[PDB]
């Protein structure tokens, strides 16, 4: 399939981390 | 009759240890330095990541 | 579930 | 079947081979980046956890799975183990054998499908709040987060094992969690205010804080070295001593003077390490004990009162009687003096289990004297002062005894660490130091090749 290198893996991991952080922030803003 | 197998195992282990190549002070010093460096890397990176993420987890949660 | 079936 | 699963096989990302030989320096930097990503994901909580005040059902497997409850690494190294085991199972079952691309991709597709099933089970075990009060949306989102995190763990392990790293994700993540735990217990700034006042959890920080605050220096020193509420400096000294002794015994090796016969002039040395199975006995014994703990807790929280359940180990959590109690390290030396029989049973269990696991592991994984003799026949290597027919006999003399006594010694070191109350436990310390020594072996092999 999509054969990525190491730097794309780091970018994907950081993007997933930022996605979880954005989920937390959106939940905070919508609930409060 | 398990005493004889145990004695044979003890004798074989003693011979093996007396015939193994034990580290000297230089080899032990090198291995200790390498293990300490690896432990420092992993443990201190983990410690600092946790310490940074405590206030961040507080903020987002 | 547990060491080592899925877990 | 294979044709219709081919797309679903190759849709997930895969790591590109370096096509070069990465220098050890870049490999170290990429291993550091991988463990940094793992540690960052281990500190980020999942979204949708209604309540996390429940008792962790898989508390005893966190160390062996490099997992952290309620974070993005709830599963830990579970995706790697699942993919490896499912690959081995389908290979042994002879279901399937450019076929490598389909084979390697299939273990990712099937590995994550089982990983999704594991995430659903984890959600339904009652953690993260009541799944009925969470709703399908929040449970689905948690499952998606765990699936993506498991995919990232697979990618990191593949990076390490395809050439941008110094080994495997399993060992790296387990050792990283153990080392992080030890360094936290040594240097944490967490302060608990019970009784007298603020007391730093970190042992060395506790030393400095107590010396600064308490007017009585000697009392401050005694409290720092024998504090029981939080980690003390004596535990750190025990941890350092156990590091030293395990390093010393890890450097033990029997050096066979081998010699090539197919091609002349290729003299060399074949080292038969005393720790023949590097921390495999510890891994297997810890897995056995953790499985027994989890099963006993599940049976004593649902079938409490039964004779068999009560015999499988009663609980208060920590066992207080039964198989899970006699398989558990004592709390302290006072517990050893209170019940000598339990200490003797635990020591015997540790030594015997480690030795048995070591010998059975050589027989299973194929490091037995027969396999090494077959390898010697293949490469044409012979021992300098021995014939070409006594290759198996000498290996039969060293390797089985080496494996059994290495298991015995590694179990004895674990027992010693548990008795001394070292930070990180015997298992944790042994695993961490053995993995770091594996990295050191990789370094020295590369340096010798260079």
């Amino acid at each position: 399939g999509l054969k990525v290198g190491p730097v794309p893996v780091l970018v994907m991991s950081l993007l997933f981390i930022a996605s979880v952080f954005m989920l937390h922030i959106w939940g905070k803003y919508t609930r409060s | 009759q398990f005493v004889e197998p145990s004695r044979q195992f003890v004798k074989d282990s003693i011979r093996l240890v007396k015939r193994c190549t034990k580290p000297d002070r230089k080899e032990f010093q090198k291995i200790a330095m390498a293990t300490a460096i690896g432990f420092a890397i992993m443990g201190f990176i983990g410690f600092f990541v946790k310490l940074i993420h405590i206030p961040i987890n507080n903020i987002i949660v | 579930x547990l060491l080592x079936l899925a877990x | 079947f294979l044709e219709v699963i081919k797309p679903f096989c190759v849709i997930l990302p895969e790591i590109q081979k370096p096509e070069r030989k990465i220098q050890f320096k870049e490999k170290v930097l990429w291993t550091a980046i991988t463990l940094f990503i793992f540690l960052v994901c281990c500190q980020i909580p999942l979204f949708g956890i209604m309540s996390s005040d429940s008792a962790d059902p898989f508390y005893w497997m966190r160390v062996i799975l490099a997992s952290n409850r309620g974070t993005l690494m709830e599963l830990g190294i579970s995706p790697i183990v699942t993919s490896g085991l499912i690959m081995q199972l389908l290979a042994g079952a002879k279901i399937i054998e450019k076929d490598r691309a389909l084979f390697n991709g299939a273990q990712k597709l099937f590995g994550m499908i089982i990983t999704i099933g594991q995430s659903i089970v984890y959600v339904m075990t009652g953690m993260y709040g009541d799944p009925s009060e969470m709703g399908a949306g929040i449970c689905l989102l948690i499952t998606i987060q765990l699936f993506v995190a498991g995919l990232i763990v697979l990618l990191l392990d593949e990076l390490l094992q395809k050439g941008y790293g110094l080994g495997s994700g399993i060992s790296l993540f387990i050792a990283t969690n153990i080392c992080e735990t030890i360094v936290w217990k040594a240097f944490s700034p967490t302060t608990v205010n019970t009784g007298r006042g603020m007391e730093f959890e970190g042992a060395i920080i506790a030393l400095f804080h107590l010396l600064a605050t308490r007017t009585d220096k000697v009392r401050a020193l005694r409290e720092a070295f024998y504090r029981q509420n939080l980690p003390n400096l004596m535990n750190l000294i025990a941890t350092i001593f156990v590091f030293a002794v395990v390093i010393y015994f890890q450097g033990f090796r029997y050096e066979l003077p081998i010699r090539s016969t197919k091609v002349r002039g290729q003299i060399g040395i074949y080292p038969i390490k005393l720790f023949y199975t590097s921390n495999i006995p510890i891994i297997l014994q810890s897995a056995l004990v953790s499985n027994l703990y989890v099963i006993s807790q599940m049976l004593s929280a649902r079938f409490s009162g039964n004779l068999l359940v009560s015999l499988l180990g009663t609980w208060s959590a920590y066992p207080v009687g039964g198989l899970c109690y006699y398989l558990s390290p004592p709390e302290s030396f006072g517990s050893v003096l209170e019940d000598p029989v339990h200490a003797v049973v635990y020591i015997v269990f540790m030594l015997g289990s480690c030795a048995f696991f070591s010998k059975t592991w050589i027989e299973v994984s194929g490091s037995s004297p027969r396999d090494i003799a077959k390898q010697f026949k293949d490469q044409g290597m012979v021992i300098n002062g021995k014939r070409e027919t006594s290759i198996y006999r000498e290996l039969k003399k060293i390797i089985p005894t080496a494996a059994a006594f290495g298991g015995l010694c590694i179990g004895a070191l674990s027992v010693l660490a548990d008795f001394l109350g070292a930070i990180g436990s015997g298992t944790g310390i042994l695993l961490a130091v053995t993995i770091i020594y594996q990295y050191f072996e990789i370094f020295v092999k590369e340096q010798s090749e260079v």
